[PDB]
């Protein structure tokens, strides 16, 4: 695995050429979002983000080494949240708005149309707000991505054979591994020991409110398929149920 | 094989 | 306005932390050892219940939650109450592997968690959480930072400068844990973000856990009502 | 709410 014999700066730079880019939706700002098209928007611009997301995981460090099996198991646990953190990173430059396209701008005011999601509208908010006072970086951004890639399904595995632990092993050497470039990162910006691990940890809990927005967003998500999505999004919501 | 699982597989 | 908890050292943390840890509480003591479902439901609520009384004078003693608004304090308890009870769980059953020791008269396997339908698969999250914290060793120290973290973290986004100084804190009594232990500068920093990375898993067993338990509600005293409520208000 | 009470106790 070259993934364990990658410099800091190589998987700083490994990770942002395989950025995938930002796409457009198909809004018409003549029409009224109601809120089917407003849905319709989000569902059609996630799923095609899917298709980008699937081919940037692929290019992830360490990411190829894992069984097709585990691939698939990280990335249905993982979809929404990556989805999330990136909506929440282009969308840092906009106070009081989700940058979900550059031609979909979004208040909370926006959103009141779907029911329920104005909670996690307030969320993805504050998340976006948070980044902007730590001033993120892009460097910080996508390495925090992938740790969510590798991180957010390890405990879900299966493991019913003593080499599917040492599967779950080599993710930990990898996540070690982003771990050490963030630290780089923060002490190659000018901070001191005791501000790089307190940043570190910063970002590191952040993820734990990625977690608990995507949970509440996957429930609503299953519970609205009830109620009158493409086949692979379908897909990833059945996985969370 | 789901989708998820063909996508990743294309080579 | 400024709060004492900011002016502790990192050992007045760690002890000051430890002397509030809750007591391990029991189980009815007629446990017939064949469970149904009903009987699991009611032995795990009622020990949920009475945890509940103690959690809330363990959080009085975090320092610096008492400098909040009696509103923040509910709103963090509220948020955190089952992801608290949980990494108690994990914690004490970290010498029991395979088993979940949620008393000491009361310690269950996988295939007893088969008599409530989904309790399974989170039964099977904390197994593996806890198998962690045993393969990590985990140390009692870092057990209490990282459950004062859960309760300050989880609730800090949904309202802030003053969590966030004491998070901050429990990151440098953290550090201070790791350093004494004899770890290098980069054992350090893996360290911490490994064991802040399982705080997200804990996390979405608390998420799993609450659906299921405002569901049963749905299809428990008074204030473990309220504080199911308070997550069944977004559902 | 009884959460209230507790925390003034
Ligand atoms: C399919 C589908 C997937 C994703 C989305 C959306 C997003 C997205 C989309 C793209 C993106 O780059 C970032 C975020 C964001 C996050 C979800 S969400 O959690 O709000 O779902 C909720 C919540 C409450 C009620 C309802 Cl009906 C839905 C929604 O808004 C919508 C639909
Ligand atoms: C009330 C109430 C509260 C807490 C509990 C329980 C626990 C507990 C209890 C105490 C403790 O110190 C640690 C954990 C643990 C964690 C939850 S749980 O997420 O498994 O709930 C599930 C899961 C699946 C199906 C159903 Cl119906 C419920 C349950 O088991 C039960 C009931």
């Amino acid at each position: 695995s070259l993934a364990l014999s990658l410099t800091a700066d190589q998987m700083v730079s490994a990770l942002l050429d395989a950025e995938p880019p930002i796409l457009y939706s198909e809004y018409d700002p003549t029409r009224p979002f109601s809120e089917a098209s407003m849905m319709g928007l989000l569902t059609n611009l996630a799923d095609r983000e899917l298709v980008h997301m699937i081919n940037w995981a692929k290019r992830v460090p360490g990411f190829v080494d894992l069984t097709l099996h585990d691939q698939v198991h990280l990335l249905e646990c993982a979809w929404l949240e990556i989805l999330m953190i990136g909506l929440v990173w282009r969308s840092m430059e906009h106070p009081g708005k989700l940058l979900f396209a550059p031609n979909l701008l979004l208040d909370r005011n926006q959103g009141k149309c779907v029911e329920g999601m104005v909670e996690i509208f307030d969320m993805l908010l504050a998340t976006s707000s948070r980044f902007r006072m730590m001033n993120l970086q892009g460097e910080e951004f996508v390495c925090l991505k992938s740790i969510i890639l590798l991180n957010s399904g390890v405990y879900t595995f299966l493991s019913s054979t003593l080499k599917s632990l040492e599967e779950k092993d080599h993710i930990h050497r990898v996540l070690d591994k982003i771990t050490d470039t963030l630290i780089h990162l923060m002490a190659k910006a000018g901070l001191t020991l005791q501000q790089q691990h307190q940043r570190l940890a910063q970002l590191l809990l952040i993820l734990s409110h990625i977690r608990h927005m995507s949970n509440k967003g996957m429930e609503h998500l299953y519970s609205m398929k009830c109620k009158n999505l493409s086949d692979l999004l379908l897909e990833m919501l059945d996985a969370h149920r | 094989h789901k989708i998820l699982h063909r996508l990743l597989q294309d080579s």
